[PDB]
């Protein structure tokens, strides 16, 4: 018996080296740890969440620093298109000066790396302009990271840990994060944006030493105070305003034009302002509707119990659901994997919408030039956003295992689609065969028509109603005068109203055929969307059809009792490999990977074919699947895998040698996927025998060499494929990219 | 032109030490260490 | 640790980084071998710390009949790991003086020394 | 011609082989007996074969960190821009000094010596002369460099990891330390549950599965090392003086000595035939190079999930036949355990396969 | 050590102790089946985890369940 | 505190065979550490363009 782990006798009774391994991956299961009662869980956890935030102070601070002694900001903000921005400086002792002089730029006297996370963009548009600034706001999140590390410290404390009635209190908690982490935050972010990004946008100079002196607005406090709030919107910025400079600019803190900044091609940020400012009153709003202890105030958990039945002080919209959702609020409120699974899947949902809403509506200045970081950016959140609807799903299943009470769900939503899985889980296995016969069989007719010889014989399908969606926002590119197209329309006019003030500047960005806004979509695009919608189909059929018989199915009726994880049952009943819903998870994460590649190929090809110009490269090049492996993938090859040969090595060497990297982690991943464990449990045992009885070899090992269990390799080569996955195409998105458009 | 490491910023110095001690001075200590902890015995 | 720092430093003064040029080549062996030392004895000494708990388990329990690990107890053990420090740091510079010294070496070996 | 019979021999080869060991361990678990063979040389080598799968497993290693991590020794240091720290014939020379003597005999026997009735030697691959047969290299000496040292040492790393997959499943298809009854089990089994830690492939069969796969590595590196040397020095265009201005033009010398040259200078700029080959006659070729990367990459829904994920949703999928009453008499099972994996196995070799041939073959016949 | 655990839909065939290649299980008088026979697993400090018996329980659904548990140096299969 | 029936827990080394063998590893020991320390402050030109990658070239 070891002392570690401590959070588990029986894996310090394990005499071999998976007690090391199991110990790694059930560290952050703290309910099923030993001597764990639920107050001492949600109060490690609220310290742990403490521990996070101050973690991801200390990256953001790093970054600061990081670019504010080692890169380039003061130098980029007078050039933002010609200047590549710096991320960090090279220390690697083993640079050949080949490669010194590769990584060292033009304006640079050692080594460095190009940043394209777009934090210099980022920072620019929201009012920094020096290594000062830089350096003030990481020492600020320095001593801010201390703080949260002292608050999680200190939440440990016998006299500070919480009670579990304050952890469960979810009117509260509601009321403070809509009203106070949603709105004063957002409030305080309109607070900034008036007195020191729209200023310092301006060219004036805003600090922690004259923004006492300097007023926001000419009159200030005047209109807000007497009511005239349209003073505010006044005198805008010109359409030939220089960003960071006084020509072309308005003294406007809080308008609404619509549309881009045609200088910058970002978004506005008095539009910005604004924006941030009606989300604040909005929420500080919304956090008033549930009662603490002041009387007032609704109860969330009699608006869940009140839709029971039918009637119009019932469930009306669905009558016949038995029980309607009592237990639900019960379900959600003490089931920490209902919280989290549900709360993954909103994360997942919000950070699919930040990708898909950054490249069409850049909110940072020139970063819609910066073509690389523009796309690093959609593809880092649409990979961190699939990651978060896989954990959604992971949750859930988890939920339905651990905490899931059928007695308290009787016959409610929840009870009710437990009960009718089959349903589900084949008719989401109808709609994924349906996609993948028919947009595979349309891609490879198309195949056998351009090889044969007959491009013009292709089936070609025009995507009409997104193209018709395209319309209705003011999009002349078709020919379909629908609703806002039609510039005489009932919603174009606002006939009682006549006060959408943004239509003009909205219609001048969507028919600017230039950005990223609504781009146009042709037939290549129709079956790439299938296959997307394929894609997320054939995820939700593995991850909810794991979920589901997480309890258990016919194969395996006891399937509750066994856990989330476990290898299987064993070879009887024809055999039971995967069985559990751990590895539903697992065979889901294949899907989600192959899902996003395909989603983040599309946008990669889509926008090389518009960037370069070319862009019918794209179009009649995506309608059949040798386009895709010769026009995107074997083309933008040639510069990544010259960036080292036998002639000399340029500034992507690295990303080569991190395409070569990934793609070693990616092959050692199946070698963990495809070979199982008594094939090395045997090999195992033969080393062991060839160590005890060579001469001179004295260790020996205190725990018994073992090979890895099952659901442990499963987990060990689904890493393996992940980060070899991310890291071949992160390696080629980066050099694909930033070789074409330096 | 660059024919060693340099740095172009403010103590450049640090870096010439910092690396050896995050990357091939400290981490045999620190296995060490984390090896220590996890074969003790109760 | 003699017989062994001695070896350990030719690998890198003939194949290292610093190869072009004698000096340094018999420096980065000698700084290499002084690492492998360190690291092995830091290794020997953390065994012995981990293994020698109470009864050991395997080879160095009480109970154990392995013929070809004979050194049962802890103090066997601190007693290599420092001899073996002390052979093997020994041993490499050794061998980095017989390498630093190897123009006059030579010509003593030739009888150049007799003039 | 020369490169699909030498590719089909070898492909044809590597899987006769890999049946040797499939049948050596079908005799182990069937037709062996124990008072039949006693103390003789079969029954000594399933009494030691700890030793001997121990020491596979020692030169499997020693070869893989001595041919390949010097591979990715030689990537590192062309990334760097120290090309004279490379395994190359330029940097840390690596000169098969054996091979090159064995040549050199072979060239200095056929004088007018040690085979005095022979005039040309035995081939012009050790040496002699240059037939060029209507403009196009016949033969003509293979020079053997660091690159050759490299790729031949990758050859032997391949085939002693074939041999420990398959000796391994042949000597412990009787029974092993883990499983001391395997022979009672068969020689076709998935599994013994998962306890032991979890005893997944243990049976012979599954050995001849996983070499399979290593049979498949060590053969495609074979054949790619033949295409690229040839192809590089000895196939070209002799001229009306003589000179020989190969295929690829010499670059294996330099570029077969790192990964990225492999991926560069031979996958990426060799496929150039076989993508660019749509609306010509060679388009066949094409489609099914697609069509190879289709199925080895359908072979990974086999390889990597397991039964009992197809098993439970086969249930759905049945109860929804339940209920429009199309249920059939032959109740749907899905595929078992050691059948999943010969399905896998058979995908991932016919794809890899049928991309290989498809890459070969419109190469050799765009450019001659 | 695992956990096997018999429930009472057994009916004594016995096939789950012929299987069993560690001896965990017997037979024990019980008189709730028509066999008199139930199976029991006293030396479950045996057990593996092959799940052979299993395999061999004919009962739907299984009167024998193991629950892979704490793994000792007996129930890894380690001769070593 | 280096009687038999001393308590102290901060003095362990209570035989005078464990003071001279720490004697000889203290001599040992700090004659070769010094002797390190000299080598590196020699060699600190070549340790110097070693870890700024001069020797690449
Ligand atoms: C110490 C202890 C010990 C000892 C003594 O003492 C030993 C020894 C042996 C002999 C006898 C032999 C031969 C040698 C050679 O050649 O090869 C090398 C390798 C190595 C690894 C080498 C080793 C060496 C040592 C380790 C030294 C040390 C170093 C330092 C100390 C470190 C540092 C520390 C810090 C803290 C970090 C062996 C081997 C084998 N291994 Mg074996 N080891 C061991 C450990 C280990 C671990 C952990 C693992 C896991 C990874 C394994 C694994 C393995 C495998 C797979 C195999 C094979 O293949 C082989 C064989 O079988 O044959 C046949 N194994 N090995
Ligand atoms: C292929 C998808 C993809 C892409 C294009 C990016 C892109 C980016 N990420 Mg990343 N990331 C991803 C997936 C991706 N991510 C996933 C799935 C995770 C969850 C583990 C992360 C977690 C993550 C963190 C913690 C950070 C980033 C950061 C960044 C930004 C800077 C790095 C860079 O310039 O380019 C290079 C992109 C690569 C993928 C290079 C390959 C390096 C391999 C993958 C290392 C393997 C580690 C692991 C698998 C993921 C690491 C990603 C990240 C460190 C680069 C950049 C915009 C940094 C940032 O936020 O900047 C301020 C940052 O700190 N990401
Ligand atoms: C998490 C953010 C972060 C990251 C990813 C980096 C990364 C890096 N730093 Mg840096 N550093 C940071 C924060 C960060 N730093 C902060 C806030 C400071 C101000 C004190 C510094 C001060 C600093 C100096 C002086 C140097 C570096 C250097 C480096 C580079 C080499 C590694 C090194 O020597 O570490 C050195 C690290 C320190 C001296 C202090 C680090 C303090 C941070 C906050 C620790 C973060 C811990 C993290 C949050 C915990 C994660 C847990 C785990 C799961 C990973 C490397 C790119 C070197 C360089 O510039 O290369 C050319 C260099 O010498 N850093
Ligand atoms: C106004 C009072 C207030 C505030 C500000 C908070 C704030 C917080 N609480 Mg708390 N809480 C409160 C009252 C409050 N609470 C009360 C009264 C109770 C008792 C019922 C609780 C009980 C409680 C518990 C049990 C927990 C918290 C937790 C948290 C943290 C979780 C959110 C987070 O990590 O940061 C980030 C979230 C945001 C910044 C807003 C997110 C909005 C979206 C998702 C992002 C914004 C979108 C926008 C596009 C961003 C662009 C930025 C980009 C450009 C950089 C957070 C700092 C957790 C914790 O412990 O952390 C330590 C937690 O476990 N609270
Ligand atoms: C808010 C986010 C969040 C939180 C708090 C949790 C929390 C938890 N999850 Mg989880 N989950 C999430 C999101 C989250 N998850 C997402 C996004 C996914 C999909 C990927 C999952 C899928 C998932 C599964 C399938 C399981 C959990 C489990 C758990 C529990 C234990 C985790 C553990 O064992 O400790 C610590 C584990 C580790 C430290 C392992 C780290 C290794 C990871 C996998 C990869 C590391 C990257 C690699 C090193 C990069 C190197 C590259 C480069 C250097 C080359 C814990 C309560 C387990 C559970 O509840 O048991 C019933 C469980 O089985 N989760
Ligand atoms: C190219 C590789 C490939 C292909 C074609 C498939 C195809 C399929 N997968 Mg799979 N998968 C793969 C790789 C692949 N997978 C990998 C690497 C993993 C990780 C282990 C998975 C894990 C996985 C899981 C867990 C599941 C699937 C499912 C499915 C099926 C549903 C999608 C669909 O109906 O489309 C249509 C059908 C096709 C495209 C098949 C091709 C039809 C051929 C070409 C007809 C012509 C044949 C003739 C001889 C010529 C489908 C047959 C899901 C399912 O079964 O849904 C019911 C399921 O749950 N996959
Ligand atoms: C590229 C992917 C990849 C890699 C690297 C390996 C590697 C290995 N395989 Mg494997 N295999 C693979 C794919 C891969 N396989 C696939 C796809 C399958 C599917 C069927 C298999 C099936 C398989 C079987 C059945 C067997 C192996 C065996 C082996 C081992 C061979 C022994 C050896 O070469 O020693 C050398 C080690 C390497 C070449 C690994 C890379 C080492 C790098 C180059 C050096 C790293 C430097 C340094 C140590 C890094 C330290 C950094 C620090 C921070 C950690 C070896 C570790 C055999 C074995 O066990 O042999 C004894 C075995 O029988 N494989
Ligand atoms: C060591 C390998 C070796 C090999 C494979 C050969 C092979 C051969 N020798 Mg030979 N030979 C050798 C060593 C070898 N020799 C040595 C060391 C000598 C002494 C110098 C000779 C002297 C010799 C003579 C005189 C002749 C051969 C001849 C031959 C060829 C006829 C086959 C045969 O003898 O029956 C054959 C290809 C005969 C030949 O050349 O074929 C006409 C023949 O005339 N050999
Ligand atoms: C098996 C065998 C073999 C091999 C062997 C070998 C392997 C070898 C070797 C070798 C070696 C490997 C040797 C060595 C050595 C050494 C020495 C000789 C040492 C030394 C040293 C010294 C003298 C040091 C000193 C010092 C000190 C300690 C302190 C201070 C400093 C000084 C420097 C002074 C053969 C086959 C051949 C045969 C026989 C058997
Ligand atoms: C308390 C503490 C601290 C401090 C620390 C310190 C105080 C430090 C240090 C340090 C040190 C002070 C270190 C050292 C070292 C050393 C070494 C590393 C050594 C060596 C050596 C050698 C290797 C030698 C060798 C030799 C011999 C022996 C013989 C012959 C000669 C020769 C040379 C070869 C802090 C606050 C920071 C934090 C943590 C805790
Ligand atoms: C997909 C998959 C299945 C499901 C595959 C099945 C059930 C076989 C698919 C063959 C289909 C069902 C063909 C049979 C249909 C009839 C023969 C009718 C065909 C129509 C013709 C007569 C025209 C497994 O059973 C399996 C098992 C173990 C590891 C991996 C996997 C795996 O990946
Ligand atoms: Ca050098
Ligand atoms: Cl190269």
């Amino acid at each position: 018996a070891t002392k570690f782990p401590k959070f588990s006798q029986e894996l310090q009774q394990d005499p071999t080296t998976r007690r090391i391994f199991y110990s790694l991956a059930t560290a952050h299961d703290f309910e099923s740890h030993d001597g764990m009662t639920e107050e001492s869980l949600y109060q490690r956890i609220f310290a742990s969440h403490f521990g996070h935030l101050a973690i991801i102070f200390l990256w953001t601070s790093g970054i600061l620093f990081h670019v504010a002694w080692q890169g380039n900001f003061e130098a980029w903000i007078k050039d933002p298109l010609n200047i590549s921005p710096i991320a960090h400086a090279i220390w690697d002792p083993q640079f050949g000066p080949a490669a010194m002089d590769a990584f060292t730029p033009a304006g640079a006297g050692n080594p460095v790396n190009f940043c394209y996370s777009g934090v210099y963009h980022w920072w620019y548009t929201i009012g920094l302009r020096t290594n000062g600034d830089l350096f003030a706001g990481a020492m600020f999140l320095l001593l801010l990271a201390a703080v949260m590390l002292y608050a999680g410290w200190l939440h440990l404390q016998p006299r500070y840990r919480p009670s579990l009635a304050w952890f469960k209190n979810a009117e509260s908690r509601l009321n403070h994060h809509l009203a106070g982490l949603f709105g004063v935050s957002s409030l305080a972010w309109t607070g900034h944006l008036v007195h020191v990004a729209i200023p310092e946008s301006r060219g004036q100079h805003v600090g922690w030493d004259n923004f006492l002196s300097m007023p926001p607005h000419p009159e200030g406090l005047k209109p807000f105070f007497t009511g005239n709030w349209g003073a505010y919107a006044l005198n805008p910025d010109t359409s030939e305003h220089l960003f960071n400079t006084s020509q072309g600019a308005g003294t406007a803190i809080l308008t609404f034009l619509g549309g881009f900044h045609p200088q910058t091609e970002s978004l506005w940020l008095t539009d910005m302002a604004h924006h941030h400012l009606a989300i604040a009153v909005i929420f500080i709003i919304a956090g008033h509707m549930y009662r603490t202890n002041f009387g007032i105030g609704h109860s969330i958990k009699e608006m869940t119990e009140s839709l029971q039945g039918p009637g119009w002080t019932g469930f009306f919209i669905a009558p016949n659901t038995g029980r309607g959702h009592k237990g639900i609020y019960d379900a959600y409120n003490n089931s920490l994997h209902f919280q989290l699974g549900w709360h993954l899947a909103c994360l997942g949902v919000v950070t699919s919408l930040v990708a898909q809403h950054m490249y069409a509506m850049p909110p940072y200045a020139f970063i819609a030039r910066d073509y690389t970081t523009t796309a690093a950016l959609y593809t880092h959140h649409q990979y961190i956003a699939g990651f978060l609807m896989l954990g959604a799903f992971a949750h859930g299943g988890i939920f339905l295992i651990r905490d899931y009470d059928p007695v308290a769900n009787e016959n409610n939503v929840l009870a009710r689609v437990l009960d009718h899985k089959e349903a589900i889980i084949s008719h989401l296995s109808w709609v994924s065969l349906f996609l993948g016969f028919h947009t595979l069989a349309l891609y490879v007719h198309n195949d056998c028509e351009v090889a044969f010889g007959s491009p013009d014989k292709q089936i070609l399908v025009e995507p009409v109603f997104a193209q018709w969606i395209q319309a209705v926002h003011g999009k002349a590119l078709y020919g379909i005068s629908s609703l806002l197209s039609n510039p005489d329309s009932i919603a174009s006019t606002a006939w009682p109203n006549h006060a959408n003030v943004w239509l003009p500047g909205w219609l001048e960005a969507i028919n600017n055929g230039t950005n990223s806004l609504f781009l146009a979509i042709g037939p290549g695009d129709f079956l790439v969307h299938h296959a997307i919608a394929l894609g997320l189909h054939v995820t939700t059929l593995i991850l909810v059809k794991g979920a589901l018989d997480a309890r258990g199915s016919k194969l395996m009726p006891d399937k509750k009792d066994f856990g989330y994880a476990f290898p299987c049952d064993g070879p009887g009943r024809g055999g039971t490999c995967d069985i559990s819903a751990w590895d539903s998870v697992y065979l889901a994460t294949f899907w989600m990977l192959n899902t996003l590649g395909w989603v983040t190929f599309y946008w990669h090809w889509k926008h090389l074919a518009i960037w370069s110009g070319n862009v019918a490269q794209f179009n009649e090049g995506s309608t059949y699947l040798m386009g895709w492996f010769r026009d995107y993938l074997w083309l933008n090859s040639a510069q990544l895998i010259n960036g080292y040969n036998p002639y000399g090595t340029n500034n992507l060497a690295i990303w080569a040698w991190i395409f070569l990297f990934g793609h070693l982690v990616w092959a050692i991943s199946f070698m963990f996927l495809i070979t199982w464990r008594g094939y090395w449990q045997e090999l195992i045992e033969t080393l062991m025998w060839a160590h005890e009885n060579t001469p001179l070899s004295f260790g020996y090992p205190k725990d018994k060499p073992v090979a890895l269990s099952i659901v442990q390799a499963r987990l060990v080569g689904l890493v393996h494929f992940t980060v070899g996955y991310i890291a071949t195409y992160g390696a080629f998105l980066i050099a694909s990219t930033g070789s074409r458009f330096p | 032109d660059a024919t060693q490491l340099e740095g172009a910023y403010a103590a450049a110095w640090l870096p010439w030490i910092m690396i050896p001690m995050i990357t091939y001075i400290l981490p045999f200590p620190i296995f060490a260490i984390a090896f220590l902890w996890i074969e003790r015995e109760g | 640790g003699m017989a062994h720092g001695y070896f350990l430093v030719g690998p890198e003064v003939v194949f290292g980084p610093l190869k072009e040029g004698s000096h340094g080549a018999n420096l980065s062996g000698l700084i290499t071998a002084i690492y492998i030392t360190v690291s092995a004895c830091l290794g020997i000494s953390i065994f012995a710390l981990a293994t020698f708990q109470g009864d050991p388990r395997g080879t160095y329990n009480s109970h154990s009949r392995d013929r070809l690990r004979p050194l049962r107890k802890k103090e066997d053990w601190y007693q290599l790991s420092g001899g073996i420090l002390m052979g093997s740091l020994g041993g490499a510079i050794f061998a980095y003086a017989l390498l630093e010294n190897f123009e006059l070496l030579d010509s003593i070996l030739r009888g150049a020394v007799n003039v | 011609t020369v490169t699909s019979l030498f590719t089909h021999h070898m492909w044809i080869g590597g899987f006769l082989i890999v049946g040797a060991a499939a049948h050596a361990g079908i005799f182990m678990v069937r037709d062996y007996d124990p008072a039949e063979n006693v103390n003789n040389v079969l029954d000594r080598v399933l009494r030691h074969r700890d030793a001997i799968i121990s020491h596979l497993v020692w030169v499997c290693q020693f070869l893989g960190f001595h041919s390949f991590a010097m591979y990715c020794h030689n990537d590192t240091m062309r990334a760097f821009g120290r090309p004279q720290d490379m395994f190359s014939d330029t940097g840390i020379q690596l000169q098969p000094i054996f091979a090159q003597w064995v040549q050199h005999i072979q060239t200095m026997a056929v004088g007018s010596t040690t085979a005095p009735g022979v005039a040309s030697p035995a081939s012009y691959a050790f040496g002699g002369g240059l037939v060029a047969v209507g403009g196009k290299v016949a033969m003509m000496p293979i020079s053997l460099g660091t690159a050759d040292f490299l790729i031949h040492h990758i050859h032997a790393f391949t085939i002693h990891v074939t041999v420990l997959v398959l000796l391994k499943g042949v000597l412990f298809a009787r029974n092993s330390r883990l499983i001391p009854d395997k022979s009672e089990l068969g020689f076709r089994f998935p599994c013994d549950g998962p306890g032991r830690g979890g005893t997944c492939q243990v049976s012979a069969w599954d050995h001849v599965f996983l070499g399979l796969f290593w049979m498949y590595n060590s053969i495609a590196m074979v054949i790619f090392h033949f295409f690229w040397k040839m192809q590089s020095d000895v196939w070209g265009a002799v001229d009306a003086n003589g000179t020989v201005s190969h295929i690829t033009g010499g670059n294996f010398a330099q570029s077969s000595i790192t990964i990225n040259g492999w991926l560069r200078d031979f996958l990426w700029a060799q496929a150039t035939q076989v993508i660019s080959s749509y609306g010509s006659a060679l388009s066949a070729y094409g489609l099914m190079f697609l069509a190879g990367h289709f199925v080895f990459a359908f072979s990974l829904m086999f390889l990597f999930s397991g039964r009992g994920y197809w098993q439970e949703l086969i249930e759905s999928i049945v109860w929804a036949h339940n209920k429009l009453r199309i249920t059939t008499a032959i109740q749907p099972r899905a595929l078992s355990i050691t059948q999943g994996r010969a399905v896998g196995a058979a995908h991932y070799l016919l794809g890899s396969i049928v991309t290989t041939w498809a890459f070969f073959l419109a190469r050799m016949a765009a450019i001659g | 050590s695992h956990s096997v655990k018999i429930y009472d839909t057994c009916i004594g065939c016995t096939q789950c102790v012929r299987a069993c290649p560690t001896d965990v299980l017997e037979m024990v008088p019980w008189d709730g089946c028509r066999a008199g026979q139930i199976a029991a697993s006293p030396r479950t400090e045996d057990c593996v985890g092959c799940k052979r018996c299993e395999t061999a329980c004919p009962t739907d659904f299984l009167s024998i369940r193991v629950y892979l548990g704490a793994e000792t140096s007996r129930s890894m299969g380690l001769a070593y």
